[PDB]
């Protein structure tokens, strides 16, 4: 027997179905959503990290010019400055006193940390849900994980369970997205190959170990001091390490839902939203004529205790008269109350106690116990906490 | 679970004030459909 | 908590406000407010129906009086001198 | 300086751009689209393959009855048959003659081919833009190959160039497809876990490698034959084997706009469709200023021969009054004539002849050489062919 | 390349053709503004 029914996207939260088969005694089954991850697909575009200014030993020429040649390296810079006189541990270096040259190149490549400390830039496209549903079967909690599609079948105890599809498709994360180590960023980076000099963005390689590298540094070459060999100087600070100070707080905080950021692979983890439809193919071996059930007779309710909160505050006790031993449903016909108890037993002139969850001060509702309806009146009082750690209905 | 649009309780009172108003409504169309009738007798003795 | 007692009479009507609310009560009374504005409109129009009644005999010559007493209040007072 | 142009997205038609840098004089440069990809950011649902009925040996109990356990297997089946005498090679195998059971189990598994054949069920989302395309720079023919997304940036010949973003936004894929080796399918397949026996999807499994299936093929066991030793069976055929027979002509061949379909990774390449943004960053080394260059005077335009086609079927002379010797720019001002020469010498007192192709049968059109304008007269006539090989503006 | 929206040559021919609609049209314009002006006069002479 194929049982469809839709309860809302809300997790910890749980939500009693009455599975009422023509010909057979009435089944509840309790469901309540334990989690809804998100996956959604990401093409790296690239990766940035610190940059390394690769400068070799100044090339002087002691009576003599030097020349610059045009190298295909990342930011390469070369200048030659004429009219140096350099100072050594023993004296001066040149003979000669203003007909000495010297050649100072540059040029910009991957740090050895990029392999290790590197943030990476990706476009995410579209997302794939995946969960995590427990069911109250047969006096025993079953687990079922299973996609949001409406398509994908899991099999519990013999009992086809198909979950979605979905009634709505927010995600956290935007089209363009930043991950470095454990956080995850919604940044709107810079194009592969169009990066600024002091910005995230400065340096551009395609992966960790990648080959060829892109770079604009704003690396300019300076005249060295007198009687002094050193390469002076002047380069924009490195993007990456400004960004690591000055990225604030990542989606693990900012996002909204109480949304929880995961990596390897990223992914939002919990996060409420929308409604759910879930269909559940419980086999006839499972279900139970009615001929086989009992009736009841002259039932009266009294409620001795209610506070009326998110858990079940109220205490109602229901007096009866059945005709034989057997099990009996109840259910609460007002969708105000709700019943913690499914089922329960029955003999003859007897009575029952029910735990019930209501927000109504003044509570009337109507309680069938088997197949039988019987009133209960309620006054239930306010409770002590304005704000609860968990949801109801 | 609460959490629903009224209305709800708290009868007795409740009808206090409600019986109190549309009686006059009743009252002032009552008047006026006699008010046409008195009007087509008129009309009925030219 | 903001316990809603019943009544009464109406005074507990007004406490439910704070149970489920913002607004509700407005609602209410714009509601009065119509039921006061037909209320006043009806009255306008029996005054007008009144006029109706007393025309003819608005010309002149004996004739009510008369009438004018039994007379909804106006009629008379209005037959005299 | 860079300079911003859109092309249609037309593979094979050559396209002229005038770069007018104010103080320099102008530059003219042919591009052409080699090949338009567009791949589509997918979502493995499942894939499909040749189920494996694992049947194995009997359970034949002679004098007694054997009883069906119940197994959690795919599409598990199991029947005991009564009064059965079966034989082998040196007779009878039971003692009793109708008093013998025969326990006969089955279920279905993932085939050892499934690693090497089999059809993957794929969802496409979004997909991005990319392409190569060859341009005439400083007379020479470079190649291109970049991304269509606006933001990858390829430098040749000290030149950045930057294609994209894509206008459109067609696709040939639909928003479910099936891939075979080779073969893109727009298919709308059965979702995971709710497959018919018979037809594709008869067996569903997540990966090639996968631990778990799901399997519906109405399997049923059959009485075995007269002092006969097997399990025989009805089942539907292999969904996968008859689709592999009826899927017909895949989107290579069926697709609109002259489309080629390329597998690992999915993708769509050479597609006309929409237009296409180009921006080139010409460096200022490949300009010169117009003082560098020289004027003219007296103009006059003469056409000797016009055939208007898709080609350069026009042959026009030009007579002028140069002030130095350079070179000067070659470009019509009119958008129904296109001139072959980007660019001539000129002296003082001469002539040039220049190419020009037109679709009108009577052509004013006005060419600009260097900085003068010159109106040309121009009777064209129809061609021989009706039908060309080739692509024309 | 080419293929695009005329309209397009070829000249002299086109404008043989062309000449030959809107001058009717011009003339009747005319004439309804003279009948116009003589009812006006009629009008005047009354």
């Amino acid at each position: 027997y194929e049982h469809v029914t839709v309860i809302p996207n809300t997790v910890g939260v749980p939500y009693k179905t009455l599975v009422n088969r023509p010909g057979y005694s009435p089944m509840v089954l309790e469901m309540e959503l334990l989690s809804v991850t998100l996956e959604p697909t990401l093409s790296l575009d690239y990766i940035t990290c610190e940059y390394k200014t690769v400068i070799p030993s100044p090339y002087v020429k002691c009576c003599g010019t030097a020349e610059c040649k045009d190298k295909n390296l990342p930011d390469y810079s070369c200048k030659v400055f004429t009219g140096v006189y350099p100072f050594m541990w023993g004296g001066a270096y040149c003979f000669c006193d203003a007909e000495n040259t010297q050649l100072s190149e540059a040029h910009v490549e991957k740090s050895e940390s990029c392999k290790t400390e590197f943030a990476s830039a990706y476009r995410a496209h579209t997302a794939s849900a995946s969960a995590k549903l427990r069911v109250l079967y047969q006096g025993n909690n079953i687990t079922v994980t299973a996609y949001a599609n409406g398509d994908h079948a899991v099999t519990v105890k013999d009992a086809k369970f198909i979950v979605g599809p979905m009634s709505s498709a927010w995600t956290p994360f935007d089209n363009k997205i930043v991950v470095y180590k454990g956080d995850v960023y919604n940044m709107d980076y810079p194009p592969f190959g169009a990066g600024r000099p002091g910005q995230f963005g400065d340096i551009q390689s395609r992966t960790p170990e990648s080959k060829d590298v892109y770079a604009n540094t704003q690396l300019v070459l300076q005249r060295p001091a007198a009687g002094t060999v050193h390469v002076p100087y002047s380069q924009a600070p490195s993007g990456f390490k400004y960004w690591l100070k000055e990225r604030g707080a990542s989606l693990q905080h900012t996002a909204p839902f109480g949304c929880q950021i995961a990596t390897n692979p990223v992914r939002a983890v919990n996060c409420a939203v929308g409604n759910m439809p879930i269909s559940i193919d419980i086999p006839e071996a499972a279900f139970t004529r009615v001929v086989d059930a009992p009736s009841l007779t002259d039932m009266s309710c009294e409620v001795p205790a209610c506070t009326h909160s998110s858990d079940f505050g109220g205490v109602a006790i229901i007096k009866y008269a059945a005709s034989k031993k057997g099990k009996c449903a109840v259910h609460s016909m007002t969708n105000a109350v709700t019943i913690r108890e499914a089922e329960i037993e029955v003999e003859g002139n007897s009575q029952l106690q029910i735990s019930f969850s209501t927000a109504l001060a003044s509570a009337e509702f109507r309680v069938q116990v088997c197949s039988t309806q019987v009133h209960c009146a309620a006054e239930c009082h306010p409770p002590k906490d304005h704000i609860v750690n968990y949801p109801a209905s | 679970h609460t959490t629903l649009g009224v209305q709800d309780i708290s009868t007795t009172a409740m009808s206090w004030v409600q019986k109190i108003t549309g009686g006059v409504g009743l009252i002032v169309a009552v008047a006026a459909l006699i008010l046409i009738v008195v009007l087509c007798v008129s009309f009925s003795r030219h | 908590s903001t316990n809603g007692t019943a009544h009464g009479h109406p005074h507990e009507i007004i406490l439910y406000y704070y149970e489920l609310y913002p607004t509700m009560t407005v609602v209410i009374v714009s509601v009065a407010s119509f039921v006061l504005l037909s209320m006043v409109g009806t009255a306008v129009g029996m005054c007008v129906c009144a006029r109706r009644r007393c025309i003819t005999p608005y010309e002149l010559t004996p004739g009510a009086t008369v009438p004018f007493l039994l007379s909804l209040l106006c009629c008379v007072r209005t037959t005299k001198a």
